[PDB]
RNA sequence: UAAGGAACUCGGCAAAAUGACCCCGUAACUUCGGGAGAAGGGGUGCUCUUUAGGGUUAACGCCCAGAAGAGCCGCAGUGAAUAGGCCCAAGCGACUGUUUAUCAAAAACACAGGUCUCUGCUAAACCGUAAGGUGAUGUAUAGGGGCUGACGCCUGCCCGGU
RNA sequence: CUGCAUUAGCUAGUUGGUAAGGUAACGGCUUACCAAGGCAACGAUGCAUAGCCGACCUGAGAGGGUGAUCGGCCACACUGGAACUGAGACACGGUCCAGACUCCUACGGGAGGCAGCAGUAGGGAAUCUUCCGCAAUGGGCGAAAGCCUGACGGAGCAACGCCGCGUGAGUGAUGAAGGUCUUCGGAUCGUAAAACUCUGUUAUUAGGGAAGAACAUAUGUGUAAGUAACUGUGCACAUCUUGACGGUACCUAAUCAGAAAGCCACGGCUAACUACGUGCCAGCAGCCGCGGUAAUACGUAGGUGGCAAGCGUUAUCCGGAAUUAUUGGGCGUAAAGCGCGCGUAGGCGGUUUUUUAAGUCUGAUGUGAAAGCCCACGGCUCAACCGUGGAGGGUCAUUGGAAACUGGAAAACUUGAGUGCAGAAGAGGAAAGUGGAAUUCCAUGUGUAGCGGUGAAAUGCGCAGAGAUAUGGAGGAACACCAGUGGCGAAGGCGACUUUCUGGUCUGUAACUGACGCUGAUGUGCGAAAGCGUGGGGAUCAAACAGGAUUAGAUACCCUGGUAGUCCACGCCGUAAACGAUGAGUGCUAAGUGUUAGGGGGCCCCUUAGUGCUGCAGCUAACGCAUUAAGCACUCCGCCUGGGGAGUACGACCGCAAGGUUGAAACUCAAAGGAAUUGACGGGGACCCGCACAAGCGGUGGAGCAUGUGGUUUAAUUCGAAGCAACGCGA
RNA sequence: GUCGAAGGUGGGACAAAUGAUUGGGGUGAAGUCGUAACAAGGUAGCCGUAUCGGAAGGUGCGGCUGGAUCACCUCCUU
RNA sequence: AAGGAGGUAAAAAUGG
């Protein structure tokens, strides 16, 4: 059965950003939520929308596509999994793709991108690879 | 025999302790070989490689090498025909033997009339020959 | 594998084996009994000395010697270079390598050590042969 | 019966040795029952002290029966008598049985098992001249005869001759 | 902090308690008593191997390999046991006992332990002097001088390693001689050489000549505690004296380019090519390979390349090897999905709220010796080396903080999972019963000479009446049409009909429970056919087998028979190309079109679950897969790591047996494999054409003769041509 | 007197070496016999099982397509 | 009209 909601959540990402689509519907979570935050804040998307409906909630994201028609979002990576789970120190944060990507984290102080984990000397369970 | 290389090793220290015991061996025989100055030496020498090295050997009267010839000369012809089976095969020769002085050795001659045999099988005539005398035909 | 099954059975790696086995072995003989123990070269006796014929596609009457190791371990030598003074019960220095075209033939007989004489007439590579400097 | 210990002899024939009870311990192989008392070891008398019990009785008493300790004596304590020698292998017969009364006990017979064959009942087979019987007060999962001989794995070719 | 399960059970002072004894000390450490505890799949026990570490080698790293020299810790001192003395030993150059071995002896009896430094013998491919001195540092004793110190400081030997410097430098065309090649002009060795000039690092000779040396002691004073006061004691300042190395390092002066270059390689990898000799020989070789007369691959020579007091070979380790893949691989066809269920441990797990701080993150403190590696600086003329600072290295510990995730605790939810309610189809299974067609056999009527079979035949059956035909009977086995990329089942599998018992699945609904789920090692069951046991049954077909045929032979294919078996019951076996060669669960990702069983809204549309075909994105070595993934992802299991050897051997477990499961190695090769391409080929196919058939005219084959050929004969019958495409052919 | 090394006796366990003889395996040169497989390989091949035969193999039962193929019907795709 | 799936006939000497 299902064992990894945000593996789900990545590869429904991945799927219809390889498909071009333009909206991308899945059952909500809160640690669902703050992840399309910061992928909308860093601009990987274009919107999140919450619907609090029954049955835990939906999420809404629209997937954000540049000029000639180039996907924003070249790839993502589930770092931390069931299986094996990865935590990484704040001098030991890595850097996606020179620091063109971002690294979404969970951390004592709420899941943010690696650059923040850096900033705020923090470091925690590397979620996954966005680039 | 499972005392062979201790044996070969005594000899070796023997002779440099003995310049006129010598130890060798023989090609065709294939025994190894002491010699001394007399029985009373070799019969020291043996005891000592008996006792002291610790190798009981057995002495004897050395093996002479004899040798074959043929007395009598005559011409004879060697055939051999193996087309019965797979890929067949031909020969034939006719050679003159003859007793050649003493030890004048061996002598191939090749009196060949109009390539009756090839030139090309000709050596192998020879070769065959080498081997066939090689091996002993009376002992 | 999962990470699971790796930490239930860890990746095993292969085994290697020595192209030179009767090297790795000494004997001693007051507990006769072998040891395991690397040596670039080992002493023997000529058990014989003779000549095999190499497989196809080459031809040839190859020398070699049959030689008892100092661990009491037969193995078959070739003689390299051109002539030999190596009869049966020569003392000659063993080291690895095998000769391709010779199948059981997995040793060499150095050249110049101890009862083995150098090559005769030998110019060029002369290490290799046991040779000395003519001068 | 000194020393020896199978050197005897066709052959250890005879003899010697083992032998009871308790405790420890016990191999190959096996049809899983066994082999097994395998083997190989230890203990064993008497006195006293302390002490768990069982049967029968109101109880006393009577009977059975252990455990621990400390002592005593001898060359020796199942102090006599009675009471397995053991082991490793091979042939044969599976086995318990049976046999030449009176020179043969066995590898011979028998055997449970196998197979072939006869027999539809007034059966076939058997005794008898017959009557009359056995078979059987049975009925083919039965009855007679031949051969084989537990069990395991198997049992090839020939129907010309008789 | 190590390998093995082809080691699964181990433990009886064993585990705990009580009492005592014992020890520096706590303690089953030991004894007495009571109890039955203790360890173990988180690997006990057993077996094998091993001194551990700082470090060392390698690698970009992660890792892999190692545990010399130097430092720390441990253990041992011919082997085993014991205690004595002592602060300390159960003691390397102590004791006692036992043991093996060895030695001396006057034969009465005695002695010894180099894994201390040298050295001997032996083993080995292989590792040094029976050297000098306590002058320095350190140690024991002494008040001290000092004695002892094979620790140590030195010297001797070994290219064993690293580092440094040599073997000369400038000019030198006149391209000198000579070697090698040549196109016979020349090219090359070559500024190389010769010659002139220069230098002395090195070397020889002769002189000077350190540091390492602080001291201790002794002799002078000064000062401080104490003294009633000295001698003394501590401290401070001066003086005599102390070197194995060693007249060594180093410095100076003179003489000479004179004494001082070798090794490997030159086919590709890989830098460097030509001539002779050889001729699958001699020989080379790390792999691919080379060598049979034109060898850049064998040997020599010239030249060239790489290195250089070293250069090659062998051995071993890491790398390259992502070739055990955490980083960082796979399992449709290349090696790899268990034949399939049911299910234990474990691994993993849906949404929200509160709480905890085990993991997770962050700060402080202590420690991670020294040496080493790395960075910097300083000293040897440089460097190696030496010295001094810095940095590094913990999965380390104590302590203070955060609460997102994982973990724990509490409380809710219905989406997953089941249940209820209403419906659907089904060769799902088990047991009894009924039925038609057909085969074989038996009996009888009719009937005559064949039947059967094959490519063609024969064996065989039949004149005793076969085969054919009609009727009846006996018995076993399978269910024609329906029938379908159709249905059902986990797989194997399930197809006449009827009855009984019974399993599963699908559809809609939204009462009901509230995560109860997924996977699944070990285990436990099912599992085509053949096969095994017992008892039945026996038509057909048919291993074995017999005969006939074919054939060179034919232990076959073909024909005639024919036993096991094929069927049933109950047990056993447990394997198949048990296949979709594709593990289970879950979600997500264009479309078109069928079909099975349903449902909803108007023949149409939508929809659920299957079953097919076609086909995007994506994947793939390619073939191909593609909502029934081989795409994108997460969880769990099984499995793979070149081909043989070999699914073999040994061990173990299972089986009546046959055999099954688990499962190596030595050795051997440089391939073995997959997908696809072009050819060629096929006792593969389709089509097209041709005097190839067909239509037709005339011939040859028959006769005589001409001619050529084979055969035979001869002294010779010349040689050549042999299917078409030899034969009135060379002629 | 307790403990107690070595020793002795006994039946077992495990490991190594060795052994008349014996079994398959690998390699090797033009050996001998046949021709099983690759084309429909001249009887499609292969898998499991049973049995037979000098040998490859043959035969029986079930399974697979990783099988060529002339005519027929039955469907599906463009 | 061309391709994919199932069933199913008839034929057959031997060696290249
Ligand atoms: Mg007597
Ligand atoms: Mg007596
Ligand atoms: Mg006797
Ligand atoms: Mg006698
Ligand atoms: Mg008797
Ligand atoms: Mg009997
Ligand atoms: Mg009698
Ligand atoms: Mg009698
Ligand atoms: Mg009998
Ligand atoms: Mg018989
Ligand atoms: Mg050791
Ligand atoms: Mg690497
Ligand atoms: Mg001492
Ligand atoms: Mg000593
Ligand atoms: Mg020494
Ligand atoms: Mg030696
Ligand atoms: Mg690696
Ligand atoms: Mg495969
Ligand atoms: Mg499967
Ligand atoms: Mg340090
Ligand atoms: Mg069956
Ligand atoms: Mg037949
Ligand atoms: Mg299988
Ligand atoms: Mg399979
Ligand atoms: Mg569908
Ligand atoms: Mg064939
Ligand atoms: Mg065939
Ligand atoms: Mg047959």
């Amino acid at each position: 059965t299902m064992t990894d909601p945000i593996a789900d959540m990545l590869t429904r990402v991945r799927n219809a950003n390889m498909v071009r689509h333009e909206k991308l519907e899945l059952p909500a979570s809160n640690i669902k939520k703050e992840i399309a935050e910061i992928l909308k804040s860093e601009g990987f998307i274009k919107n999140v929308e919450y619907v609090e409906d029954d049955k835990q909630g939906v999420l809404r994201l629209f997937l954000k596509y540049g000029q000639n028609d180039e996907r924003v979002i070249t790839g993502l990576k589930r770092i931390s999994k069931p299986g094996l789970r990865v935590y990484a120190k704040a001098s030991e944060m890595p850097k996606v793709l020179n620091g063109l990507g971002i690294a979404l984290v969970s951390t004592s102080e709420g899941v943010i991108t690696d650059k923040e984990a850096r900033k705020r000397n923090v470091g925690g369970e590397i979620i996954a690879y966005v680039w | 025999k499972a005392d062979q290389d201790k044996m070969t090793q005594a000899l070796v220290k023997l002779q440099e302790e003995d310049p006129t015991f010598h130890a060798h061996t023989d090609e065709e025989t294939g025994q190894v070989i002491i010699g001394g100055m007399g029985e009373l030496h070799l019969d020291i020498l043996v005891d000592r490689m008996k006792k002291e090295f610790n190798v009981e050997c057995n002495v004897g009267a050395p093996m002479v090498s004899y040798r074959e010839t043929f007395k009598s000369s005559a011409q004879v012809q060697g055939k051999f025909s193996r087309q019965s089976g797979g890929r067949g095969q031909y020969g034939d020769v006719h050679i003159e033997f003859t007793p050649n002085e003493t030890g004048a050795g061996f002598e191939f001659e090749n009196a060949i009339v109009g390539g009756v045999v090839p030139r090309e099988y000709i050596p192998s005539v020879e070769a065959g020959l080498k081997d066939a005398m090689e091996n002993g035909v009376l002992a | 594998p999962t990470i699971n099954q790796l930490v239930r059975k860890p990746r095993q790696s292969k085994i290697k084996k020595s192209d030179s086995p009767a090297l790795n072995k000494g004997f001693n003989s007051k507990k006769k009994k072998f040891t395991d123990l690397n040596s670039p070269q080992k002493r023997g006796v000529c058990t014989r000395v003779g000549t095999m014929t190499p497989k196809k596609p080459n031809s040839a009457l190859r020398k070699y010697a049959r030689v008892r190791l100092s661990n009491n371990i037969e193995i078959n030598a070739y003689i390299p270079g051109i002539g030999h003074n190596l009869q049966e019960h020569s003392v000659v220095l063993v080291r690895g390598g095998r000769v391709k075209d010779l199948p059981g033939v997995r040793y060499h007989i150095v050249r110049g050590a101890l009862d083995t004489s150098g090559v005769d007439g030998r110019r060029q590579g002369r290490s290799l042969y046991g040779t000395k400097k003519p001068k």
